[PDB]
């Protein structure tokens, strides 16, 4: 059930006027938030059509889904493309119903269903994290005299590849070896984009107390999160049209919420 | 015999004129947005150009009495004399724009160094000599408002009016299509290594690219009246204006963009009443898949030029027109008729035709009247 | 007061374009145009954090609009009921003096917002009589307290005192 | 004189200039979209290249304090140097100064030997720091890219005086544009080599004025500039240029308008040679409409072993080599054989 | 007009001149109560002239058909802007030149030409 | 017998009837801001015109 579509956003052209979409694209936590309060619910849909209510994420349906932000030229106009697909029907008449400045052209819903059988030459790109659990999380190197104090911490650090090669034949080897698990293969792979992606997620806490109830009085906190990016393509030959559909429903890698998803 | 210049010039992505906010200057014409190269910027760009060297000399001055020593320590008494002439002092300069301009600073030097005179008569003769400088043809193309400040002296400044009724009219440069603003992103990239990714500064710059239609409106009679005769000097300044309009661009942010795009077509006319073909581009130029926008804009211009030439007729006022393209790369008579009287391929005989229609002069003897 | 003087002095600093967009906003509230509100915020915000006393917001907006429209200069001792009344002595008492006098008394029974047009006609006849000076600080602090009748009666008695002399 | 170099190069845009949204940089030319690489990216890629290894004499840093105890040797000079720099006027938020400082990598030891002296007060120490960074322009990178320096004045000490601390740039790089239509990506050796056109201009007299009158250093700078522009892909980390037209004149002329209409060609291999055809046509008409007597223009044409030809006579000579191209640009300034010009930094 | 023409050279010629001959005055300014919104398929001048032609034909059919008809001449330079695409033949004579419009007005006036009239002064 | 003229023009970026501040003159027509060229300015430019320099029979001077 592919629901591939597009959300063409309004990049500005004057960094003097306020630019809502450009600022919104700089934080992937809020990018996921924006993409996730779409298709909200039918629970309180009959109450209000105006999106004027105190926000709570519990009312929104907790179905995991996917997106990816990219850039393309159609024939004559640069416009950043967001490609989404989900198991629920598209209803972007409420997510952007008072934030029309976020959009450039009204979004379009397509219908698509896959068929590849085995060994064709009609495949597409991919996005993934270069995340590996560390072999040697060496004992928490602390500061003060550039020393080492701690014991251990299993962390999902960035992939430390080799030092005598480039990653268009190192990460290429990596997903070429990864492909027979997920039910496909790579005969050619050249990377297009790599780097880091950043965000910020807020943590509600509780320190203070209230004299007539429980501790409503409390403070704020923010925390950062980082990921290693890899956008790349390939001419691929699917092993079987019976297990690759699960990979087309989950994606190579499972950042999902934070951009890196399935093959497109 | 009005000198009207209609030009077509396509520009590479650049930012020539900007405001205090860094945006390229834009204006509205026909309900749609156009790129604007402001009139004062064109006047200064042609003024500060390389070819406007033999006829320059309308020097801007706000810090006065410092060049007087350059031509004794006249910072005290000459500035005191200038204050007594109305140009008051607020700092280590004069807080009044003075258009003294002409190269007769020898007269000011010799009256200032004359330590045998008082203040009132010296300030008076200064008032007649700076109101009658009348050299520096940029004065004849842009006038003055030097009328001192009457809050000084013993009120004995019976000066003469300095206004010159300058003969130049320059329209703001108009793009023939929809202006498309663009955003440039730059980083500073800290040279020594650090513990961060490294970017010493982050900024956003703008630029644009457009096909420009320009309008310079000068009349010959006020130009030669403001220049007390000297017909060859008038030919020199109109030739300098033609060469500078054809060869120079505003030098704003050109170290990072380099848009030295020379000309596509030129409309130089001579008539008795002024007209602007900006109304040709009231309809914006839309790109067709078969032709480029310079050819399209020249076609639209030719359509409206034929309109005005035929639909506004008086038998006692014949009007001619000159058309120029580099090696006839874009002839104006594509549609129906040979609109211009003569289609010219190189700039030099275009200037020669300008000289021939103005006074029959040549391009060799015209440089003798340096003045 | 040591707060309104800074407001008037900052108003005198305003350049031609700013008071042009203030001129275009006559009779219009500070909402339907963004640049007008931006100018008013720039003029009105920074004088509350430096001195404890500030005029009322509506008085400041109305005075800014009128100042842009008329462009006088600030001089102590040139309040409205002195120059008014001084010009009333230059009149024929038969017909024109009741006309101009009623034009002046219209101000004494109006709220702050609606006085834009009566103050406009009063300052129009002031401009016709070539008046350059107007105590903007004095006008502002008698207008910010215009709702108490002692200052209205004092202003009227100032008109009487200037008329009998 | 001005050194105007026009190069037609097949640059693959997969690993090229990006914007803050990850897109390749694009510009509108002729009313229609093209591909763009930024001028500062070409400048920095030439700067940090292999051929510019000897001529990288300028450092654009924000941490002079970190550089102070690199040749001082001793340990306890880090905070006093920060205080002296702050009394100069470059404020400190962290280890780095909060304005950009551009000096040559030979006056840092001068700053260290100024700082380590403890026989004079902070005011004259900051004055001497201004004496160090107010005329330290002895770098070809400084001479080419340009710099001005002006400090904060909000709580800087009032007893300091600065010289004319600006050096005018010698380099005018144009934002290089793609002649053809930029190829679309959809909603249902692997990416094409885009035909790019780049423009570089170097002011000889102003550059040698910016290097205090040296000649062999500036000749090495211009030769290494051409070699580094031709050999290095503009990016961050052979692809030889299809055609290099290097023209000498006293005025800048941009040949971008040769490609006002895009070279819309179906065949991949039938693109670059008639892009060169369009370039030759427009150089012919610009020469025939603008360059007549007065100041003539002389230009050289290079191709990989003369593969894409030119045109009639619109250049001077055809050479299919790069070091011959350096020898052919450097002799019109008069002499300066390249085998001895590298003995400069 | 001769305002800031030194720095803003906006000398332009009128692309539409309408002359009517009535014994009472009218002003066709109520046509442009709605401002002209420029569309991508046309230009501002052509749209304004179309609205003017709409109003002129409408007032002509509403405030006329007397024993005395309303006669007029319409002027566009070389006929790029005729009277819209609505009902044609509204103007008695669509004139492409300015001097011929002046001559038509003068011939309505009683039969005085343009050349010998200047001999009065 | 009334002879009426109705015209349509279109000018470039211009300052024809500026303010003493410098702002070009505006008026409201139909609730929207429109640029206005003053009737006095139109009449004076008509009077001082080149083709009105064959009709003049008055000066209307001051002193």
């Amino acid at each position: 059930m592919i629901y591939l579509s597009r959300l063409l956003i309004d990049t500005g052209g004057n960094p003097d006027r306020p630019r809502p979409g450009r600022k919104w694209l700089d934080n992937i936590y809020n990018v996921h938030r924006r993409l996730s309060m779409a298709f909200p619910s039918g629970l309180r849909r009959e109450q209000d059509p105006h999106f004027l209510k105190p926000f709570s994420p519990n009312d929104f349906q907790k179905t995991p889904f996917l997106f990816r932000v990219d850039n393309n030229i159609d024939g004559n106009d640069k416009r950043a493309i967001i490609i989404v697909q989900s198991v629920l029907e598209p209803d972007w008449d409420y997510c952007f119903q008072n934030a029309l400045d976020f959009l450039a052209a009204p979004p379009e819903t397509k219908e698509y269903n896959p068929e590849f059988k085995a060994g064709q030459l009609l495949r597409f790109r991919l996005r993934v994290n270069a995340s590996v659990r560390r072999h040697i999380p060496e004992m928490v190197q602390q500061d003060g005299q550039t020393i080492e104090t701690g014991k251990i911490l299993h962390k999902r650090v960035s992939l430390t590849w080799d030092a005598s090669s480039t990653p268009d034949q190192a990460l290429a080897d990596w997903l070429a070896a990864k492909s027979p698990k997920l039910g496909f293969t790579l005969q050619r792979c050249e990377l297009l984009q790599l780097g880091w992606v950043y965000g910020s997620k807020p943590e509600p806490k509780n320190v203070k107390v209230k004299e007539q109830g429980q501790g409503y009085w409390r403070e704020h906190k923010y925390n950062p999160l980082r990921f290693r990016a890899a956008l790349l393509e390939g001419v691929l030959e699917v092993d079987d049209p019976k297990l690759f559909l699960k990979t087309l429903s989950s994606g190579i890698g499972k950042a999902k919420s934070f951009g890196f998803g399935l093959l497109s | 015999m009005l000198i009207e210049i209609h030009m077509i010039q396509n520009h590479s992505p650049a930012n020539l004129n900007r405001d205090d906010l860094g945006a390229p200057k834009t204006c509205y014409f026909g309900g749609v947005l156009r790129s604007r190269i402001s009139s004062q910027c064109i006047k200064r760009s042609i003024r500060t150009s390389n070819d406007f060297k033999a006829l320059l000399g309308g020097v801007r001055t706000r810090r006065l009495a410092d060049l007087i020593q350059q031509e004794t320590e006249c910072w005290k008494k000459a500035q005191e004399i200038l204050n007594k002439c109305g140009f008051k002092n607020k700092d280590d300069n004069t807080k009044m724009l003075v258009f003294m301009s002409k190269d007769k600073i020898k007269d000011l030097a010799r009256i200032v160094l004359d330590n045998s005179l008082g203040l009132t008569e010296a300030a008076q003769q200064v008032a007649n000599v700076i109101a009658q400088a009348t050299l520096a043809p940029d004065i004849a193309l842009c006038g003055r408002m030097l009328e001192p400040n009457d809050k000084d002296k013993d009120k004995k400044v019976k000066w003469s009016n300095t206004t010159v009724e300058a003969a130049l009219q320059v329209a703001h440069a108009i793009s023939t299509h929809i202006a498309r603003p663009e955003i440039d992103y730059f980083v500073a990239a800290d040279d020594v290594p650090g513990e961060d990714a490294g970017a010493g500064h982050i900024g956003e710059s703008m630029f644009a690219s457009a096909c420009f239609y320009k309008y310079f409106s000068i009349d010959w009679e006020q130009l030669v009246k403001n220049l007390k005769g000297d017909t060859n000097l008038a030919a020199h300044t109109v030739g300098a204006f033609l060469l500078a309009a054809a060869k120079t661009n505003p030098s704003g942010k050109q170290n990072s963009f380099a848009a030295h795009n020379y000309p596509d077509g030129i409309l130089v006319e001579f008539k008795n009443s002024p007209i602007s073909y900006a109304n040709a581009f009231v309809r914006p130029v839309s790109v067709v898949k078969e032709s480029d926008l310079v050819e399209q804009s020249i076609g639209q211009l030719s359509n409206y030029v034929n309109d005005i030439r035929l639909g506004y007729y008086d038998e006692q006022s014949p009007v001619i027109g000159f058309w120029f393209s580099p090696n006839n790369r874009y002839p104006l008579g594509y549609k129906h008729s040979k609109l211009a009287s003569r289609n010219i391929g190189n700039l030099n005989e275009l200037v020669g035709a300008v000289l021939d229609y103005i006074g029959g002069f040549k391009w060799e003897e015209v440089q003798k009247s340096k003045a | 007061n040591r707060g309104t003087v800074d407001f008037i002095a900052s108003l005198e600093n305003l350049k031609e374009g700013d008071l042009g967009i203030l001129r275009k906003l006559r009779g219009a509230r500070l909402d339907e145009k963004l640049p007008g509100f931006d100018l008013f915020s720039a003029l009105w915000w920074p004088l509350r954090q430096k001195n404890q006393r500030a005029p009322k917001r509506e008085v400041a907006w109305l005075i800014a609009k009128l100042f842009a429209e008329f462009r006088f200069e600030q001089r102590e001792g040139a309040t409205l009921p002195i120059l008014m009344g001084g010009i009333c002595r230059k009149l024929e008492p038969k017909k024109e003096l009741p006309r101009v006098l009623a034009r002046f008394d219209q101000l004494a029974s109006l709220d702050i917002m609606q006085m834009e047009e009566p103050l406009s006609v009063i300052m129009g006849i002031l401009r016709k009589h070539q008046q350059v000076c107007l105590d903007w600080v004095g006008l502002t602090d008698v207008l910010s307290f215009w709702e108490q009748e002692p200052v209205k009666r004092e202003w009227s008695d100032s008109f009487i005192k200037a008329y009998k002399i």
